[PDB]
């Protein structure tokens, strides 16, 4: 338990920085998709399909405030600065994962290819005698965008 | 007055040494022979068991426990009467335990024993049960406190404990006296030697008035926590979501349950422990009589709860809750709640005719039979309930095997083995607070 | 009765305290009844093929990089140059034998885990831990010492103070491997990023 | 378990209550184990019998009797007899022999081969031996429980 | 430095009555799990 909790205390703040960032991403796409995709698809379960993420982005705001709160509060405790940053990022890469999912569905009917460009696209695991994964995750995290995926289909 | 003895304060000691002086009884023979056989059977099954398998006993999945824990209830139900007439009768102060008082936490103690048992070998996996504690153990790993099972661990490894500890102290001038004795008149020399639990022991003052405050702390200490070890153990059934269980008087009514049974036993004990080696000039037969009061208050607190449960089925139920009790009358077990309920309510309300029924051979005969719808009490109210419980795919009956039977049995074996054994080496009767609480030990002379 | 019992609560106490005494000062419960130097069949000698033959170890214990509970490798792999390097030695007359015939090379092991706990290289390796942290540094390691414990005490430390231990995976198999200053600082900003979130729960290896 | 009624390891004969109760047999229960009757059906003097279970599906004067579970098996691996202090009985299923021996009655060689499914004079005889026959479920039909709707 | 095989008192699961890849199996001929594929075969 190295040196306490104010050591941690940096990068939970620089996890936060990011979804405050995506705020401002994440709502500017989804005034984006309403007008790329104003009548190009079915949009009406499909549109909220992308704002039902939205209210809990915001909603996680407040209390990534509250989750960090309660630990610069007292920095006493290591076993509470470990597990607010596991939570903070995957509650974070979660909604960076599921808003791809639900935007790659958007390229899926504009394109009639989900792009190749779509994920690490690897296979099974007997597909490691092949292509092991670690040559994919240098294709999926340097080639795929984690929240430039409808800005990506303005070019299209 | 409350013994009949034409006694002084020397007619005691000189007839319960008589009961500790030599070591030649003969129907001790008998009872060491078969009570221990009873023992040998219990473990020539309880080994037989864990190097093969729970499903020897009868248990299916539904009703995953059976006889075992239903055992468990009853010796830790059938205890609590030994340590709560140490303690509930300090606190009401009724000066009337002393005759018994003694010869009670043994019948607690012992039933403890043959009770925790259970809890460590109704599991599967004995030997991973030091993981329940909490040990900081070789990993990072603790128990579940939110867990009735772990707080049965605690409770009765506190009440092994705490009862003993009152017991132990309760019998601290009686060691004094045989460690008196040991000397000018008794066993040998070596028995002196073997008495320092009298604990460098004079009878001061200096320290018997905190003896007093003692035991009137854990009176007001262990009752708290007798009311939450069968409690606990209630706990268990009704923190379920099952209807049968999830009822919210059970607590009580286990508790009651454990007066109704233990007190049906301790008559067995006294009856048996006035006949042959009886103290008639101090345990008067006037004690059993006042002693079947508290035994008849929970037989009819017993019975008021029966009633709610077989109301609350009529009103506000779940549908579920409404068929669990008409399971309980009517279905496969008819043989038991019918009479059960029937045995543990006519018998008390047939109790109370000949002011109380002082007549000594009665007791006998219904002491057994008040105590043997408990163990159908807890067989019912665990297991009636646990099958035909929100599905009827879990709808299966209770076969119970001849091994579940000779655990039960050897219960009985090992409690009257352990119970008899310390039970001849203590003194019986609390010989120190009798002399000093009835008789002329009041300063006004 | 006796006159100098003065001394019995002290043998009571003391021999009562020193019973916790003994009983905490004397647990070493995983770290006495593990670690061994077994006997081989061959002794392969890790200090050779890598402290003066500068193997790293994805050579032989192929499948560790993708795979979960990586190989012991199979004879062929000294058949790749024990067919023809010594061909003398009275040492592995069973290794040229089995190439010749089909008995595999008995391997007994270490760091055996039960099978009701499992586990993946893959899953840490690609993710940057090294073999110095959990396997020992065999660099000088005739036979193997399993020098860490390998139970689930030790095993969890890394998955709730990780950051003290992982590797930048450049480089992951070197024994001889000092980490950077300001290395923890440097180590953070990658959990950030990478986004590796260890697991506490009873899901992750014991299913 | 078949899916119409739980049974595990027993070939079997189902039928109607109205034919049970003109028949004179029964599923009955008195420790959620099902004991059963028999049937002793013969065909041509070629008769065996084999427990009847009851279902209230099935019509008038038929019976479908499942085939398998009646074929023997001869073992070459030792019965793995232990102390009586020890279980192998219960534990060890592949123990008294190999699995297929005993688990009911074979049936197939009576029938007639015109039509080889069907099949007429069954001269039933019910008779003792009146074993066993065990399900997962035990029962059924809920009473108007929400578990289906 | 303790040369056997260490004491574990409860082995209930360590060596699991089934076997993994790359483990004992005193069945067959070679003393093997794997039992490696017929040639031809096709994943
Ligand atoms: C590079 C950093 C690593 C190398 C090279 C190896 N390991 Fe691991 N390892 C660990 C355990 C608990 C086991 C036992 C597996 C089991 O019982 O299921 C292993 C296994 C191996 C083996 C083969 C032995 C076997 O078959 O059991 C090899 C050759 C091996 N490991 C090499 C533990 C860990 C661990 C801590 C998390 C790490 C970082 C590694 N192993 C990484 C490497
Ligand atoms: C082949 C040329 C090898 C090289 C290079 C390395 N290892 Fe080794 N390793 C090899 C074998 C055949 C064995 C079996 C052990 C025996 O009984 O001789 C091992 C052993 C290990 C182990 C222990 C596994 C076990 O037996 O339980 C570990 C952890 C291990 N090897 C790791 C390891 C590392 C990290 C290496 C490079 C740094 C390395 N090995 C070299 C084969 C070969
Ligand atoms: C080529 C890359 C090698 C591979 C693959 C393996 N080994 Fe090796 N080994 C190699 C050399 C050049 C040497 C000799 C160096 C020296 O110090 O003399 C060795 C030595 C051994 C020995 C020692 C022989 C003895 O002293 O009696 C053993 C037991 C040995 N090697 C075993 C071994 C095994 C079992 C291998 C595959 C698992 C293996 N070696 C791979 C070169 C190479
Ligand atoms: C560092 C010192 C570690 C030790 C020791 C152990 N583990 Fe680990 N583990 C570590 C990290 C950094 C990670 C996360 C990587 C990521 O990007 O998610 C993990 C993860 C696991 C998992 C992941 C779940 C899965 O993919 O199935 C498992 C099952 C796991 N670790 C198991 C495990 C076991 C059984 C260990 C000791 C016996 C162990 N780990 C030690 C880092 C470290
Ligand atoms: C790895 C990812 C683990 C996690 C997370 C947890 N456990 Fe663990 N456990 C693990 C191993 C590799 C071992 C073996 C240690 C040994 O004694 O050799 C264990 C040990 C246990 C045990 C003891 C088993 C024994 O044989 O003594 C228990 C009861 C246990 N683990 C439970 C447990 C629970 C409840 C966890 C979370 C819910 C848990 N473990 C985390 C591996 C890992």
């Amino acid at each position: 338990y190295p040196g306490g909790v104010a050591l941690t205390l940096a990068q939970i703040e620089a996890a936060s920085e990011q979804v405050a960032q995506d705020l401002e991403q994440a709502l500017a796409e989804l005034e984006a998709l309403r007008l790329l995709a104003r009548r190009d698809e079915t949009l009406a379960p499909y549109v909220a399909q992308y704002e039902a993420i939205l209210e809990a982005h915001q909603q996680a705001v407040l209390e990534f405030e509250h989750w960090k709160e309660q630990v610069a509060a007292h920095p006493g405790d290591y076993r509470r600065a470990n597990r607010t940053l596991g939570a903070i990022t995957a509650r974070h890469e979660a909604l960076l994962q599921q808003y791809a999912d639900v935007a790659w569905a958007v390229a899926q009917h504009v394109n009639p290819a989900l792009l190749a460009r779509a994920y690490t696209s690897s296979g099974p695991r007997f597909f490691f005698y092949v292509v092991p994964p670690q040559y994919a995750r240098q294709v999926n995290e340097q080639a795929v965008p984690p929240l430039q995926v409808v800005r990506y289909l303005a070019a299209q | 007055v409350l013994v009949q003895g034409g006694l002084t304060f020397h007619d005691i000691t000189e007839l319960v040494a008589q009961h500790t002086e030599k070591k030649t009884p003969k129907a001790w023979w008998a009872a060491f022979s078969v009570a221990f056989l009873g023992m040998l059977t219990l473990v020539a099954m309880l080994a037989y068991q864990v190097w093969n398998g729970v499903g020897v006993w009868g248990n299916n999945i539904p009703v995953g426990w059976g006889w075992p824990i239903v055992n468990f209830v009853f010796w830790v139900g059938i205890g609590h009467a030994g340590t709560l007439i140490s303690a509930i009768l300090f606190l009401f102060r009724q000066r009337w335990r002393t005759s018994i008082n003694r010869a009670a936490e043994a019948m607690t103690i012992f039933a403890v024993i043959c009770a925790l048992i259970f809890p460590t070998f109704h599991v599967g996996r004995v030997w991973a049960i030091y993981w329940t504690l909490p040990i900081p153990n070789q990993m990072e790993m603790w128990p579940q406190f939110k867990s009735p099972l772990l707080w049965d661990v605690f409770a009765v490894s506190s009440y092994f404990i705490v009862s003993l500890v009152f017991w132990y102290v309760g019998l601290i001038p009686d060691l004094a006296t045989l460690r008196d004795r040991a000397a000018l008149m008794g066993r040998r020399l070596r028995a002196k030697i073997l008495g320092f639990f009298a604990l460098g022991w004079c009878g001061a003052n200096r320290h018997w008035r905190n003896y007093e405050k003692v035991y009137m702390l854990l009176a007001g200490l262990a009752t708290p926590l007798v009311l939450s070890v069968h409690s606990v153990v209630s706990f268990d059934f009704a923190v379920s979501i099952i209807p049968g269980w999830h009822t919210t008087i059970f607590p009580p009514y286990f508790v009651a349950g454990a007066i109704f049974s233990g007190f049906a036993m301790v008559v067995t004990l006294m009856v048996i422990a006035r006949k042959a080696y009886g103290l008639e000039n101090v345990i008067t037969i006037d004690h059993l009589e006042k002693m079947n009061i508290i035994m008849l208050v929970t037989g009819t607190m017993v019975g008021f709860a029966y009633i709610t449960e077989f109301f609350i089925a009529w009103y506000s139920g779940v549908p579920y809750e409404q068929y669990a009790f008409i399971n309980r009358a009517t279905g496969p077990y008819a043989w038991a709640y019918w009479t059960m309920m029937s045995c543990n309510l006519i018998f008390p309300q047939f109790f109370w005719i000949k002011k109380l029924r002082r007549n000594i051979p009665f007791m006998f005969i219904a002491s057994i039979v008040v105590n043997i719808g408990m163990w159908f009490e807890r067989f019912v109210i665990t297991i009636t309930s646990l099958h035909r419980d929100y599905l009827p795919s879990s709808w299966d009956y209770f076969v119970p095997t001849w091994v579940d039977v000779l655990t039960l049995i050897g219960s009985f074996g090992l409690f009257f083995t352990l119970f008899l054994l310390f039970l001849r080496f203590v003194p019986m009767v609390a010989i120190a607070e009798v002399k000093g609480v009835l008789p002329e030990a009041d300063p006004h002379f | 009765f006796s006159r100098k019992t003065n001394r019995l609560p002290a043998l009571s106490l003391a021999g009562s305290v020193f019973g916790g005494v003994l009983a905490v000062f004397l647990v070493w419960y995983y770290f006495s009844p593990e670690f061994y130097e077994v006997g081989y069949a061959p002794p392969y000698s890790h200090r050779i093929h890598v402290g003066k033959l500068g193997l790293d170890c994805r050579y032989c214990h192929n499948w560790v990089e993708v795979s979960d509970k990586a190989n012991i490798p199979p004879t062929q792999t000294c058949i790749n140059c024990h067919s023809q390097i010594l061909t003398d030695s009275p040492r592995l007359q069973a290794v040229r034998d089995s190439w010749a015939t089909d008995r595999s090379i008995e391997w007994v092991k270490v760091h055996h885990l039960p099978d009701y706990a499992h586990f993946s290289h893959a899953s840490h390796v690609n993710n940057g831990v090294g073999c110095e942290t959990c396997h020992g540094r065999i660099d000088q390691m005739d036979v193997v010492r399993l020098v860490e414990p390998l139970s689930m005490g030790w095993c969890l430390e890394c998955h709730r103070q990780p950051e003290l231990y992982l590797r930048p995976q450049s480089e992951i198999t070197t024994m001889g491997y000092q980490p950077p200053a300001d290395y923890i600082e440097r180590n953070l900003e990658r959990i950030r990023k990478e986004g590796i979130r260890p697991p506490t729960n009873c899901s992750a290896c014991h299913y | 378990p078949d899916p119409i009624t739980k049974i595990v390891w027993d070939n079997v004969a189902i039928l109607s209550p109205k034919t049970a109760a003109a028949l004179g047999v029964k599923a009955e229960y008195h420790k959620g184990v099902y004991i059963a009757d028999v049937i002793e059906l013969s065909l041509d003097g070629r008769a065996v019998e084999l427990p009847v279970w009851v279902l209230p599906g099935h019509p008038d004067d038929s019976i479908t009797v499942y085939l398998g579970y009646g074929r023997e098996i001869t073992s070459t691996r030792p019965e793995r007899k232990t102390p009586f202090f020890d279980l192998d009985d219960y534990t060890d299923i592949y123990g008294h022999g190999a699995i297929a021996t005993g688990v009911g009655v074979n049936v197939a060689p009576l029938r007639r081969p015109d039509n080889t499914w069907v099949a007429y004079g069954a001269q039933v005889r019910k008779t003792g031996r009146t074993y066993k026959i065990v399900t997962t479920q035990d029962h059924g039909s809920m009473v108007g429980r929400p578990l289906v709707r | 430095i303790s040369s056997k095989p260490p004491v574990h008192p409860n082995l209930n699961m360590d060596f699991q009555e089934k076997f993994e890849a790359q483990e004992l199996n005193p069945f067959f001929a070679d003393r093997r799990a794997m039992r490696p594929p017929v040639p031809g075969t096709v994943p």
